[PDB]
């Protein structure tokens, strides 16, 4: 349990393509999955929204153990039957209505919002979340429309460089701060297609 | 002053004579980590 506070952890993420290629037929790529040093949060602290409800007043608010960077490198080697959708799965040993927050940033300005509201599952002792194939937004396919038709690799990285995600995950009726992501990308030069690297956030 | 749009960002590093957005400190050269730049 990498990306878990106290009260919550992610088990899994993931951004993916799905293409029909018949009824019976789907190719799923996905660009970037999960299924711990710490970084200094003053030095991204540039590229995500200010000012109240920001990344810097949430991670004043607390608790501290709840801030997560994941670095991802994203995997763009993919080519009307086309669905792009993200996939979270969350568990807690508590029974909450949560709220996740995804905000998607450039040059440290929200450009889009996401909010979505997530209620439990009893799930042997605990509780699961998930979030099923969410539709990613239209911005986020035409901006990886951009990206791969950039002519060289080392473009999509400069273009990557202010380009970044915040998702905040809170019990709704108590406003706790139950995990917050950052999220920052560079393009996978792999064999192995996407990695990630998670990083603690401190003061 | 400077744009922060979608053309504008990826006119700034396709055709960088035109470019106009908010100028930064690249992330290799901040107090980061190695492995944020070392894949796994
Ligand atoms: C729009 O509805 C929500 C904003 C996007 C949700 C975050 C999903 C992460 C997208 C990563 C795709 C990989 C491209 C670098």
């Amino acid at each position: 349990r990498s990306v878990a506070s106290s009260k919550l952890w992610m088990l899994e993420f993931s951004a993916f393509l799905e293409q029909q290629q018949d009824p019976d037929t789907y190719n799923k790529h996905l660009f970037v999955h999960i299924g711990l040093e710490a970084v200094d949060i003053r030095q991204i602290y540039d590229k995500f929204p200010e000012k109240k409800g920001g990344l810097k007043d949430l991670f004043e608010r607390g608790p501290s153990n709840a801030f997560f960077l994941v670095k991802f490198w994203a995997d763009l080697n993919t080519n009307g039957s086309s669905f792009y959708g993200v996939s979270s799965q969350y568990e807690s040993p508590e029974n909450m209505i949560i709220t996740c927050s995804t905000k998607v940033c450039s040059f440290g300005k929200q450009v889009v919002e996401k909010v979505e509201t997530e209620y439990a599952r009893y799930e042997n002792g605990h509780y699961s979340y998930r979030i099923h194939r969410s539709p990613l937004c239209e911005y986020m396919i035409n901006f990886i429309h951009k990206l791969k038709h950039l002519p060289e690799k080392y473009m999509m990285n400069s273009v990557l460089e202010n380009f970044t995600i915040l998702q905040v995950v809170t019990n709704r009726d108590t406003q706790e701060t139950l995990l917050c992501i950052a999220y920052v990308f560079e393009v996978s030069a792999s064999e192995h297609g996407a990695q990630h690297h998670i990083y603690r956030l401190v003061k | 002053d400077s744009e922060t749009d979608l053309e504008a960002l990826f006119n700034a590093v396709m055709n960088p004579k035109t470019a106009n957005v908010p100028q930064t400190v690249p992330m290799r050269l901040r107090k980061l980590p190695d492995s944020f730049f070392k894949p796994p």
